[PDB]
């Protein structure tokens, strides 16, 4: 109950934040959310490969 | 004289492994292709006016 503003700290949530930084990168993301025992875990992969 | 020009461009951006599958790959990639061609020529022809 300690912090005042509570919608979701999307940036304070993440442990490892090393996303592929581009405009055409493709991703996919998996989740496990209980909310009864509290546990939540998220995992997203992203990639890109081009040629010219 | 004259000037001749030609140009060709190709480009692909895809998903690292799926955008190469034989028939399904087209679901995982964008493809771009362009071609141009140009040609210029200059002629001259004189003639003596024989009245």
């Amino acid at each position: 109950g300690l912090l005042a503003d509570d919608e979701f700290p999307v940036d304070e949530f993440l442990n490892v934040n090393l996303a592929s930084t581009s405009a055409n990168a493709s991703s996919i993301a998996f989740q496990v959310a209980k909310l009864g025992s509290g546990t939540l875990l998220d995992l997203e992969l992203s990639a890109l490969q081009n040629e010219s | 004289g004259g000037i001749f020009q030609h140009s060709i461009n190709n480009s692909v951006d895809k998903v690292p492994l799926l955008g190469d599958l034989p028939v399904l790959g087209a679901l995982f990639r964008r493809t771009y292709e362009q071609m141009g061609k140009s040609e210029l020529l200059i002629f001259v022809t004189p003639k003596v006016v024989i009245q």
